[PDB]
């Protein structure tokens, strides 16, 4: 999720010394809110690092793409440098549309090096299958690797080797169908959009709260400084600060609850990498409908997309 | 004193772990405060009352009402041409900060010796019989000698003043009755003679009048307040751009930097608000120039330490701040000071952000992703392990 | 003041209760913050604890197929150890090492028929074709016992010629 930090002092007062002395005289709530805000960011950085940084070696796809007919130009890095993202990834990125002490911190891992992580991962899958996840990557022609997958599924190798064109045609076509569906059909990234919405809207609230009167004469603490003398000034300011402090604290708690939700979702995503992508999963429907064969990871604005191959009898 | 101490207090511990800690927040402040009100135009007609050629008699004091205009009392107060400036209820100065519903101007002419009786709590012939004022009025009396304008050769007898009358006059009473005053033998019944005298007498001003007997013009301005219609004066100031400034545009007060804007406002629109109703641009009324308001920079200070244990050398990162406004090295997370830029690429030690990290002199680089190795792929090549290793790891999980 | 005794000892009932009411609003706010934050954490810790229970249950009382679930590498086992307020799992895993390449062939043509490792891979050192197992180099003559035939070899892409030892015939002789 977006990493947000809120200057409690400024956001409550906004460059008002007497409001500051009132709030420091009110306790140490600004520390807690800040320091949860931190916790919750550095937790965001930790979701990303966990989910994506499983492999410590950046594997490069060969220059020669002879994978037994399987075409993975659509998921493999584009030499044209649209940020080095596959055409699926560009698609996903352009399918999601992204002052008072509320800043936004930048993520530790840029979109470029996330794409590079996914590329290393995806290349290590094509070359080595699951043995780049258990140690050092071992090459394999990928036709054999798919024979081994089939073996795992509960099919004999001859079924693949006899059928190798058909399966290749088929997996190309499925990739193309993913390509149209993500190109034309909308609402495909509803989860990531919903997260972005729900964050943006918590902010637009908390901002829009910042202009409430909470019983005071006015919501601008300057007009209360400029209209009243100390005693009733501090009175009205105290009311504003009670109200604002309530609003911040609501916000920060709601953000927390979400951060826990997102952390759960991210550790599910890390498990999905770890098992579906760096290996073949026996877990039924865990890595897609049907008998899992493999999965490919793709980056997104604020999440991951797994394209899972599975084998479906018919 | 220094960032490392500031961090030490922020953590309340004299021993700092290697990392980055967010200690404080740096703010810019407004300089060169400015106020701007529109180009210059509706002034009260005080001149029409003061310069007025004709004034009525003291007993026939002329009353005028002033409202729906702007009054500049500074010019009147700082004139030196008036010998009488007595404001009661409010200070003679700082009258430009007061706005009232109505103003009543009572003007007349007397002789100098009688200028004293016009004040609350006083008694006299003129006050009791010609012009009585309230004891607790809130206003100001102005007056000045008018010898050159009210003295005529042979006696200027147009000015009259009442002498005899029975009761007293109540506040704000205008009496024009000319009935012959009775001093008692029988009612005058519109007939004079014994014990029947004309109530009023003529001053008869002459050019050679003495200072006491010389004519004096008097005007009493009473302010009535109970929506105020007549307010104070618009010395606007000059416009300054590209600096954190405290600005006031037609009651809209704010802080920030004003810059030239490409936005096009409609003729009837003054200021523009961004989403969330936060002011974003303002049209300066004097020249109708549209200026974008940007909050003058502010943002967090994070302190990057390798650990007191290792070294007391520190680095500041000013976050989302263009540090031209403060080994300065610019990054997407802000700027870093105190840390040398290098082009190398190591594993990330202290994460700053946007793909830069720091490590220990304190060096700031671009984290490396890991040993980049290309697998020797060939469609008929496999790699098989010939040894193994029994690796024991530890996973810690909180329960309770 | 923040000491409710000095407000009892300095003021008479009405304004006493006033000031006390303010203190109680503030304190009640603080408690309620605290208790909620403690809640949020308790939910977090409960999640972490049920992850830990799953880890017992699968890694310790059994061998896990879940890749990286019970440590990096191919899980072998795990041992539980107590901690002040959590558990520590020491997980054994098997990690291959000391790699070595080999030319492979999805199958083998013999007598016009395609052969397919029954469990293993066909590998060649430079001239000779062995069938090994995947996770450990243990080469072993190609045999009808350790390969299975499936059809001719005009359809497999990349098949290689070789002789499949028949461990009868010398027994007949
Ligand atoms: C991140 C950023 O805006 N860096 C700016 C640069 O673009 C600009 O040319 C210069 C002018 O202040 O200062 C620095
Ligand atoms: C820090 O300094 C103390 C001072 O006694 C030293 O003993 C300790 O080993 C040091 N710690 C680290 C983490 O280097
Ligand atoms: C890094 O250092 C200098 C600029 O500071 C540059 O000239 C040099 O070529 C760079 N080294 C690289 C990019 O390897
Ligand atoms: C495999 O690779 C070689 C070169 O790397 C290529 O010439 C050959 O046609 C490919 N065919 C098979 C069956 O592996």
């Amino acid at each position: 999720m977006t990493k947000t930090s809120v200057d409690c002092t400024m956001y409550i007062c906004g460059d008002s010394t007497e409001c500051s002395n009132l709030l420091l005289q009110y306790g140490s709530f600004c520390t807690q809110l800040n320091r949860a805000l931190t916790g919750i960011a550095v937790e965001q950085d930790k979701n990303t690092q966990e989910v994506f940084a499983q492999v410590k070696q950046i594997y490069k796809t060969p220059p020669i793409k002879d994978f037994g007919g399987f075409n993975f130009s659509q998921i493999l890095p584009d030499p044209s440098k649209p940020s080095k993202r596959s055409f699926i990834e560009d698609l996903l990125f352009n399918k999601v549309t992204l002052f008072n002490g509320l800043t936004v911190l930048p993520p530790l891992l840029t979109d470029e090096m996330i794409a590079q992580y996914t590329s290393a991962l995806l290349a290590g899958t094509i070359t080595s299958g699951w043995t780049f996840g258990a140690g050092a990557a071992l090459q394999i022609p990928f036709a054999m690797q798919m024979a081994y997958r089939f073996n795992g599924i509960g099919v004999t190798q001859n079924v693949l080797y006899e059928n190798q064109k058909l399966i290749a045609n088929q997996f190309n076509s499925a990739i193309g169908k993913i390509q149209d569906s993500l190109s034309s059909t909308p609402s495909a990234l509803g989860k990531l959009q919903d997260v972005v919405n729900q964050n943006a809207q918590a902010l637009n609230t908390l901002v829009k709260q910042l202009s409430s009167n909470f019983g005071a004469i006015s919501s601008v603490l300057n007009d209360i400084l400029s209209r009243l003398d100390p005693p009733e000034a501090e009175v009205q300011i105290d009311r504003l600060i009670t109200g604002r402090l309530q609003s911040l604290q609501t916000y920060v708690t709601q953000q927390l609850i979400r951060a826990a939700e997102i952390r759960a979702s991210a550790n599910l995503a890390a498990t999905k990498m770890s098992e579906c992508v760096l290996g073949q999963s026996k877990r039924v429907d865990f890595c897609g409908k049907g008998y899992h064969l493999m999965s490919f990871p793709q980056s997104a604005p604020h999440g991951v997309v797994f394209l899972h191959v599975t084998y479906v009898p018919a | 004193l220094d960032p490392l101490s500031e961090t030490k207090c922020t953590l309340k511990s004299f021993t700092v772990e290697k990392g980055i800690y967010q200690t404080s927040n740096f703010r810019v402040q407004p300089t060169e405060s400015i106020v701007r009100f529109p180009n210059i135009t509706n002034l009260c007609p005080f001149g029409e009352v003061f310069n007025a050629t004709r004034f009525a008699s003291v007993y026939a004091w002329n009353r005028k009402r002033i409202s729906n205009c702007v009054a500049d009392y500074s010019v009147l107060y700082n004139s030196a041409s008036f010998s009488t400036f007595k404001c009661y209820g409010v200070s003679p100065t700082k009258l430009n900060d007061l706005c009232f519903t109505n103003v009543y101007a009572d003007s007349f002419v007397i002789r100098g010796d009688e200028v004293r009786q016009i004040a609350p709590g006083q008694t006299g012939k003129i006050a009791d019989y010609n012009y009585k004022l309230p004891d607790d009025f809130t206003g100001c009396v102005i007056a000045w000698n008018s010898n050159n304008l009210d003295s005529k050769v042979g006696g200027n007898y147009n000015y009259l003043y009442r002498l005899f009358r029975k009761s007293n006059l109540k506040p704000f009473e205008r009496d024009i009755s000319t009935e012959i005053y009775q001093a008692g033998s029988t009612p005058c019944n519109g007939v004079e003679g014994f014990n029947c005298y004309f109530p009023l007498q003529s001053y008869g001003f002459q050019p050679t009048n003495g200072v006491g007997y010389q004519p004096y013009r008097v005007v009493v301005l009473s302010f009535e307040l109970l929506p105020a219609t007549v307010c104070g004066p618009k010395k606007s100031t000059n416009l300054v751009k590209n600096k954190c400034v405290n600005f006031n545009f037609n009651g809209l007060t704010g802080t920030g930097v004003l810059t030239e804007s490409n936005k096009k406002f409609l003729p009837f629109q003054q200021f523009g608000r961004d989403i969330a109703d936060t002011t974003d641009a303002v049209r300066d009324p004097q020249t109708l120039e549209i200026l974008d308001i940007t909050p003058c920079s502010f943002g967090g200070v994070s302190v990057i330490t390798p650990g007191t244990n290792t070294s007391n050398q520190v680095a500041v990162l000013y976050q989302d701040v263009n540090c031209t406004e403060v080994n300065v090295f610019q990054t997407r997370a802000g700027c870093l000071i105190g840390a040398e830029h290098v082009n190398n690429s190591y594993e990330c030690d202290i994460p700053i952000g946007a793909g830069i990290c720091a490590s220990y002199s304190i060096i700031a680089y671009t984290m490396s992703l890991g040993a980049e190795n290309s697998v020797a792929y060939s469609n008929n090549s496999i790699a098989i392990p010939t040894n193994f290793t029994i690796s024991v790891t530890t996973e810690i999980l909180p329960v309770s | 003041s923040s000491v409710l005794n000095d407000i009892l000892s300095r003021l008479d009932p009405p304004e006493a209760e006033v000031q006390i009411d303010r203190l109680i609003t503030g304190r009640l706010q603080s408690l309620q913050t605290y208790v909620t934050q403690q809640l949020i954490r308790a939910a977090e810790i409960r999640a972490s604890a049920n992850l830990a229970a799953t880890k017992m249950s699968e890694c310790v009382l059994g061998q896990s197929k879940r890749v990286d679930f019970c440590g990096k590498g191919y899980h072998l086992m795990s041992f539980p150890q107590s901690a002040p307020h959590g558990v520590v799992f020491l997980h054994v895993t098997y990690v291959p090492a000391q790699e070595k390449n080999f030319t492979t062939a999805p199958a083998i043509c013999h007598d016009g028929k395609a052969h397919f490792p029954r469990e293993g891979v066909f590998v060649s050192n430079g001239t000779h074709w062995f069938v090994t197992q995947r996770n450990f180099y243990e080469p072993q003559i190609i045999t009808t016992d350790n390969t299975f035939v499936s059809g001719n070899c005009d359809v497999v892409i990349g098949i290689v010629n070789n002789t499949v030892y028949d461990p009868l015939q010398p027994e007949l002789d």
